[PDB]
């Protein structure tokens, strides 16, 4: 028993001082007319007083007019005070009221009808008509936008010299074309129009419009998209009068002597209206709860600090300072009426400056951190720098776990999921199977789980802390909406105390998300100001949620409903990439600089960088016990009753069972039934453990946990690990099965048996025959299937495009963000509808994205000065040296296009004309490296490998000097190879050293099985590869002449020489002696046959 | 590009 | 140029035939006054003026002319 480090124990309250535990004559004219006073003029009523001298009358407008007296009835629909209409008045365009509101081309439209004496173009929306007489059908010229009008039941002719072909099979002079105009219906003739630029009298609008200047401002929306009236440009600052001035009611300033001197100014008397009465005095309107002062000529109030001031200028509210400013106090805060309050967490001693808070514990935290091959030991204040692991592939995400000192990773290139315990023993993998692109993970140290992302699958998994147990969380889309959806998830964090998990996306919608760790509750965080969010990560004690922005370059923190963010650096940082917390401080790395900086957590004062690296630093964790808070598990014991996965409930109070990929949540009251239903290509063992691939049967290492795996009786295997063998022995790779092609030479990769329940992955769909092809290839137009069952016109009408995607009219399905892209990429320009591109609802985001200037595209703004043509306009490429690189992470190329500095010298050209890779001097070779001959850095594991990797065998120099690791096999030539070739039966050395010493495989002495000839040396070749020329083995033994008489000859392939060697045809005729009796070269084959 | 792992 | 609605399309069909603009100004002109004519004539629609069918065929009249002189 112990009391938990530096905390205190659960039955006592800790002092935050010091951290000590404590215990808890009118002419006849009078019908409906009155006089204008000369004899022979005569008002009609209702006209008197109508706005207009109508008739010659002194009664009609002599300042006699009530405005609304007397008003309209419902007699006469009503409108505007003094105008009132009906009957087909109250839609239909026409000025009726006199400001056009008798319709407001609102209220009562939006239901018509048109008669038979015209022709209805129905399609139209009221500012296009929708009713044409008949004459005006197959007139000559369309009048609807929605154009029926010519094609309705009429003929056409073989086009003109001097028109364009529209698509509607429908000729128009060429003039018409790329004119921004609607010239045969369906734009046919703006297709693929190259606009011209607008000119200085024009205003350009967001989408392409050259509109001219006078609608600017104007109050209408004239470019479609508002960008003629946006709230900016029509921008009117406050004339304010700063010095000793004074602002009028109508905008004037006047300077001081001019107030107060019982003459009107101001023209609307605001410096007179006062002058000798003080409100705040009057103590009645004052009403200030607070402090009150009356200037000049009013009164105004004012809140005591802690309080704000509101709309009714009056009243005060308490400023909630742990919400509005959480950067008053480190850690925990408190809101009071008035006033705050800081606390630590538990755990801290509360420094008596009352802000800051230092960790009570003896354990001294230090950063691990993970490069390309290494993971490394860095102390946060950087004074020590050791390595705690080398020669790994490729470490993208690294992970540790509290309760037993674990630290788990992610070899992005083995794609593979391994652990080891911090004294460096016991490294072991877990996840060796499917994990496409794993990107990001995270421990559960509570309920002993495992999370992570995959990046190709585009899901969320859980799993066991020994690797078992595999399920996939969440998929597809997070919003309702269904705008943000899986596309590049990296980054993943727990918060196990709310029982959430969140992860971010750097696709085109990038996003943070919410999920329960059961699945329960999918939402967004974060979706505004935000491109490339690389790294998310929580302050415990705090209940921050901490991201940062590879593109925006911004570190922010919110709360954990993403309300209140608050910038900690604006926009300076070149690349973070991933970022950690711990008392006040934030560290992260950064991929330009390749360096791992420290700042503080709140304002970024103090920023120093810890270290340099020469590989990209990828993933950072504070290793301390008070980076995973102790907390009790809700799955106490027994999984909380479950045989499968206990997961913790969204809220962290209660617990959810929950079973693997391939089974059935057979649900009763009691019990989660957790049913195997594995495919036909799966074996399941025994015990219902899990459900392991065919090919993995009787492979000869125990895959299932309760060994029925291997089964006495099945047959010698042939093939490596992860190969599936034919029942003839032959092998394929696994996915040569049900393919619909014949790879076994017996057909054993397609039996109904093997085949009738197979199941394709996540991300495929599976066509007729069991063929399994990708998503994105269905209704493409090409046969995929080898049965066209994805381009069936059927399957095209009736599918349903997957979450997050458009649906073309031909049946494909294609990314929402390409949809409106000036870009066909339906094939029949369904994805681009002029009319709605052209709207205000397809903007480009301001903050983030840029718009191109002949065209309504959006791109990336980081896909400006890249070189490409991302605007078909070529408009983001222009002069744009003007833009300025980031100020330090930034290197500019001879052509004034930017790249990233980690780019500068990485021996590939980046810029075009190949200034970065110039005054270059090689860099120096990591810990694991090794130094080529040429400067070139190689990893260590590629030397005396047999492979020639610097480019002239500089790293295959005097093997036999040296050993090499554990795992591999020395050659006697000094190669190595991996041990688990040694003693296989085939020559992995180049030499053949390797099977030339190993023992008998078989009792009767036999080296190999009887099916394959074994080679005198003790390796084993496949018995077709004998007497065809090659030296399949280095012993020569499968190509010796006499015991090469037991062979015939196979004359569409392969010829008899003098000797019974039956060489190939192309040597034949070749020129060179191959036989060795140049039977080869007898020159009667060199001639017509 | 330039963000890819 | 109009407030009429459907002589608004019609005015629209005049510059797409790109017809004589003297006679085309004249177009405008005539169009013009129908309006006033065919809103007055509308106007006895609700105001309950008019029974006998001439405010409407008055009108009629000169606009069919006009799909004569004009090919509307
Ligand atoms: C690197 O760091 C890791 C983690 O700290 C060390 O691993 C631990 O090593 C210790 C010492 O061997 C282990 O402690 C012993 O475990 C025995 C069995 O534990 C069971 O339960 C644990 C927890 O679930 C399981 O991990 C484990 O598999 C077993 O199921 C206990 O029976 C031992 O206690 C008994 O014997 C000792 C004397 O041997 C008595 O003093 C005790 O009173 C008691 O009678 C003991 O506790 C521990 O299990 C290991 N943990 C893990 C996670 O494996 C590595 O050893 C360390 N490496 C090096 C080289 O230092
Ligand atoms: C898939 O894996 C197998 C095994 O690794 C590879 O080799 C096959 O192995 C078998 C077993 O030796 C071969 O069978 C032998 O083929 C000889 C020629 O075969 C042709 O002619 C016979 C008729 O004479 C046809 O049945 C056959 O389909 C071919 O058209 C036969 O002459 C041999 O028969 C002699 O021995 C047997 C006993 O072994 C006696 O019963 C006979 O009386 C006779 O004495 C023998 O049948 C087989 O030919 C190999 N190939 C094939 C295609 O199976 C395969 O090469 C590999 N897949 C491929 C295509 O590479
Ligand atoms: C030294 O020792 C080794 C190991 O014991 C021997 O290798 C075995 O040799 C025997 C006899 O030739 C082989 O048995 C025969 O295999 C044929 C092909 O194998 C297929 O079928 C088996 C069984 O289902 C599968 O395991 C395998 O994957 C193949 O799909 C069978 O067609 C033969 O059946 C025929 O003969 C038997 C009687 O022998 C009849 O009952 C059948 O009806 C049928 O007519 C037979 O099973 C065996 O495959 C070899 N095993 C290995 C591991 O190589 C060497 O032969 C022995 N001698 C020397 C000096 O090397
Ligand atoms: C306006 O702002 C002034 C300061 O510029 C405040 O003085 C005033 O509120 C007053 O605050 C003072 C100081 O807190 C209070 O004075 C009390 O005096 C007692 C002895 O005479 C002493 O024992 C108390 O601790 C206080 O110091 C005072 O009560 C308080 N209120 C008033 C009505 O004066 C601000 N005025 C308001 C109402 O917002
Ligand atoms: C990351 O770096 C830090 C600093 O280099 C490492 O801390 C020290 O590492 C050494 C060598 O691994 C440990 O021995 C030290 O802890 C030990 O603790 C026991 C028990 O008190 C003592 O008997 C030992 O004499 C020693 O002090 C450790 N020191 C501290 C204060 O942490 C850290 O281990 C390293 N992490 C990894 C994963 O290697
Ligand atoms: C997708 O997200 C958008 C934006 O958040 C949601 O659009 C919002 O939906 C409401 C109700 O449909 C819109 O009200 C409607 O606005 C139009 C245009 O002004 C008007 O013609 C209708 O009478 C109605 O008032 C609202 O404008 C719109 N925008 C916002 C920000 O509220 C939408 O609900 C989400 N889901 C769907 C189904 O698209
Ligand atoms: C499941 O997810 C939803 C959406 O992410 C969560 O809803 C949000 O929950 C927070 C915290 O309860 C709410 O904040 C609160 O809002 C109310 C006003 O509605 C306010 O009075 C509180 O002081 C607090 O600010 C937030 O409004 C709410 N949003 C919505 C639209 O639901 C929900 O809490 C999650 N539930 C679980 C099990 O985690
Ligand atoms: C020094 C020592 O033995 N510490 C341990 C500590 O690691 C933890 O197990 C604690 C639980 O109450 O009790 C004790
Ligand atoms: C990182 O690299 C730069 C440039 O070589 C160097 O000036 C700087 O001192 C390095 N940082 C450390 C901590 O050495
Ligand atoms: C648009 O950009 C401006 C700065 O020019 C910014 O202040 C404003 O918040 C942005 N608006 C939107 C909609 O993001
Ligand atoms: C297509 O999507 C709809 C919803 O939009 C249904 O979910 C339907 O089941 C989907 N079809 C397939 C193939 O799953
Ligand atoms: C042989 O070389 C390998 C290269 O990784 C190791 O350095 C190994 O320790 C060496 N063996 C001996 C005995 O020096
Ligand atoms: C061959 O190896 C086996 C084990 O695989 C036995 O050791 C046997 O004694 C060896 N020699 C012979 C003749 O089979
Ligand atoms: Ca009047
Ligand atoms: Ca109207
Ligand atoms: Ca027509
Ligand atoms: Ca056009
Ligand atoms: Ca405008
Ligand atoms: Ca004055
Ligand atoms: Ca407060
Ligand atoms: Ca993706
Ligand atoms: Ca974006
Ligand atoms: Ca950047
Ligand atoms: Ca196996
Ligand atoms: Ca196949
Ligand atoms: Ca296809
Ligand atoms: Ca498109
Ligand atoms: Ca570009
Ligand atoms: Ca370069
Ligand atoms: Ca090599
Ligand atoms: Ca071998
Ligand atoms: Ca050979
Ligand atoms: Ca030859």
């Amino acid at each position: 028993p112990t009391r938990p480090p530096g905390m205190c124990h659960l039955d006592e309250f800790q002092c935050q001082g010091d951290g000590t535990c404590i215990p808890n004559a009118s002419h006849t004219c009078r019908s409906n007319e009155f006089q204008c006073l000369s004899p022979q003029r005569c008002i009609p009523s209702y006209w008197f007083c109508d706005g207009e001298a109508d008739c010659a009358d002194g009664s009609d407008e002599p300042d006699t007019c009530g405005h609304s007296v007397n008003t309209c009835r419902a007699s006469q629909f009503q409108c505007d005070n003094g105008r009132c209409i009906s009957g087909n008045w109250v839609c239909d365009g026409d000025n009726d009221c006199g400001d056009m509101s008798d319709e407001d081309q609102r209220h009562h439209c939006e239901l018509q009808n048109c008669s038979s004496t015209q022709f209805t173009c129905v399609n139209s929306r009221p500012p296009n008509r929708r009713c044409i007489p008949q004459y005006w059908v197959c007139d000559g010229d369309a009048d609807c936008s929605d154009a029926l009008d010519e094609l309705q039941n009429c003929t056409m002719r073989t086009c003109s010299a001097g028109e364009f072909s529209c698509a509607n099979g429908r000729c128009v002079r060429q003039s018409f074309r790329c004119d921004r105009r609607n010239d045969c219906g369906d734009y046919s003739d703006e297709r693929g129009c190259s606009y011209p630029p607008c000119h200085a009298n024009q205003f350009t609008c967001q989408n392409g419009r050259c509109i001219p200047r006078f609608f600017v401002c104007d109050e209408d929306n004239d470019c479609g998209d508002g960008s003629d009236e946006q709230e900016h440009l029509c921008h009117t600052p406050e004339p304010t009068c700063p010095l000793h001035q004074f602002r009028c009611d109508n905008g004037h300033c006047i300077e001081m002597g001019r107030v107060c001197n019982h003459v009107d100014d101001c023209s609307d008397n605001s410096d007179e209206k006062g002058c000798g009465i003080n409100e705040c005095l009057d103590s009645s309107i004052s009403r200030c709860d607070h402090n009150c002062t009356d200037t000049i000529t009013s009164f105004y109030c004012s809140c005591l600090p802690g309080y704000k001031l509101m709309s009714d200028k009056r009243s005060c509210v308490d400023i909630d300072e742990c919400k509005e400013s959480p950067q008053l106090c480190s850690q925990k805060c408190e809101n009071v009426v008035g006033s705050y309050i800081c606390k630590c967490a538990p755990g801290y001693i509360r420094e008596p400056d009352g802000k800051s808070c230092r960790q009570n514990s003896n354990i001294e935290p230090y950063l691990i951190f993970s490069n390309r091959y290494y993971i490394r030991n860095l102390t946060t204040d950087g004074s020590s720098y050791s390595l705690i692991l080398q020669g790994l592939g490729n470490v993208v995400a690294l992970d540790f776990d509290r309760v037993e000192k674990r630290l788990y990773w992610i070899d992005a290139e083995k794609q593979i999921i391994e652990r080891m315990f911090l004294n460096k023993t016991n490294r072991e993998t877990i996840i060796n199977h499917r994990l496409r692109r794993a990107e990001s993970l995270a421990v559960d140290w509570v309920s002993r789980k495992l999370y992570w992302l995959d990046a190709i699958l585009d899901c969320l998994f859980v799993s066991d802390l020994e690797g078992r147990h595999r399920k996939m969380i969440a998929q597809h889309c997070v919003d309702a909406n269904n705008t943000f959806c899986f596309e590049h998830p990296r980054g993943i964090v727990l918060h196990p105390q709310r029982g959430h998990v969140y992860w971010a996306d750097w696709g085109v919608h990038a996003y943070i998300g919410r999920i329960g760790m059961d699945g329960t509750n999918k939402s967004v965080i974060i979706s505004t100001k935000i491109e490339w969010p690389n790294a998310i990560t929580i302050d415990y004690t705090n209940d921050l949620l901490y991201w940062a922005d590879a593109h925006l370059g911004y570190i922010e923190f919110s709360d954990l409903e993403g309300h209140h963010r608050h910038t900690v650096y604006d926009g300076s940082l070149p690349h973070p990439f991933a970022l950690t917390i711990f008392e006040d401080t934030v560290f992260w790395t950064d991929w330009n600089t390749r360096t791992v900086e420290k700042g503080n957590k709140y304002d970024g004062s103090g920023r120093v960088v810890l270290v340099n690296t020469t590989h990209k630093p990828f993933d950072i964790h504070v290793y301390h016990p008070y980076r995973q808070p102790i907390m009790s598990n809700p799955c106490g014991t027994n999984n909380g009753g479950c045989s499968h996965l206990c997961l913790i409930k969204a809220g962290g109070r209660g617990f959810t069972c929950a079973c693997p990929d391939d089974f059935q949540t057979v649900q009763l009251r009691d019990r989660t039934l957790c049913m195997p239903m594995c495919s036909s290509t799966q074996f399941l063992c025994g015990n219902n453990e899990k459900c392991i691939p065919i090919w993995w049967k009787c492979d000869g290492q125990k895959d299932c946990s309760d060994g029925s795996d291997e089964p006495d009786l099945c047959p010698h295997r042939f093939c490596r690990l992860g190969q599936f063998q034919c029942r003839d022995g032959n092998c394929t790779s696994p996915q040569a099965l049900c393919n619909a092609r014949q790879d076994c030479a017996d057909g054993s990769d397609e039996d109904r048996v093997l085949c009738e329940h197979h199941r394709c992955e996540s991300n495929e769909w599976q066509c007729a025959n069991k063929r399994c092809i990708p998503q994105s290839w269905q209704c493409d137009s090409v046969n995929d299937c080898l049965d066209n069952s994805d381009e069936d016109t059927s399957h095209c009408a009736s599918r349903t495009c997957r979450p997050g995607q458009f649906k073309c009219n031909n049946g494909r399905c294609i990314p929402q963000s390409w949809k409106c892209d000036v870009d066909n990429d339906c094939g029949d320009y369904s994805d681009e509808p002029i009319d709605e591109c052209t709207t205000a609802a397809y903007n480009c985001d301001n903050h983030t994205e840029f718009s191109c200037k002949t065209n309504y595209r959006c791109i990336p703004q980081w896909a400006v000065c890249n070189g490409f043509d991302d605007c078909r306009d070529n408009s983001d490429e222009q002069g744009c040296e003007s833009v300025p690189c980031h100020p330090s992470g930034d290197f500019r190329c001879a052509n004034h296009h930017c790249i990233p500095l980690r780019w500068k010298c990485d021996g590939t050209d980046d810029c075009g004309d190949n200034s970065d890779e110039e005054n270059c001097v090689p860099r120096e070779c990591s810990e694991s490296e090794f130094r080529c001959a040429d400067q070139q850095c190689i990893p260590s594991r590629w030397v005396c490998d047999q492979e020639n990797d610097c480019g002239d065998n500089s790293d295959e120099r005097d093997c036999e000097m040296k050993t090499c690791h554990p795992e591999h096999f020395q050659c006697t030539s000094g190669h190595c190879v991996p041990k688990a070739l040694a003693c296989d039966g085939r020559a992995d050395c180049l030499d053949a050293s390797d099977e030339s010493a190993c023992p008998t495989r078989f009792p009767n002495g036999t080296y190999c099985p009887a099916a394959m000839f074994e080679c005198k040396n003790h390796v084993c070749i496949q018995s077709f590869w004998i007497c065809d020329g090659e030296n399949d083995c280095v012993d020569g033994s499968d190509e010796e002449i006499h015991l090469c008489f037991n062979i015939p000859c196979e004359s569409p392939q392969r010829f008899r020489c003098d000797n019974s060697r039956c060489v190939y045809g192309h040597q034949l005729c070749n020129g060179v002696d191959d036989c060795g009796d140049g039977s080869d070269e007898k020159e009667e084959h060199c001639r017509k046959p | 590009x330039x963000n890819x792992x | 140029e109009f407030r009429m609605e459907k002589l608004n399309q019609l005015w629209e069909k005049a510059k797409r035939l790109h017809l004589s603009p003297v006679r085309l100004a004249e177009l405008h002109s005539d169009l013009k006054i129908q309006e006033r004519d065919e809103l007055n004539w509308k106007k006895l629609k609700v105001e309950g003026l008019d029974g006998d069918g001439e405010k409407e065929a008055k009108l009629v009249h000169n606009l069919n002319v006009i799909l004569a002189r004009y090919g509307l």
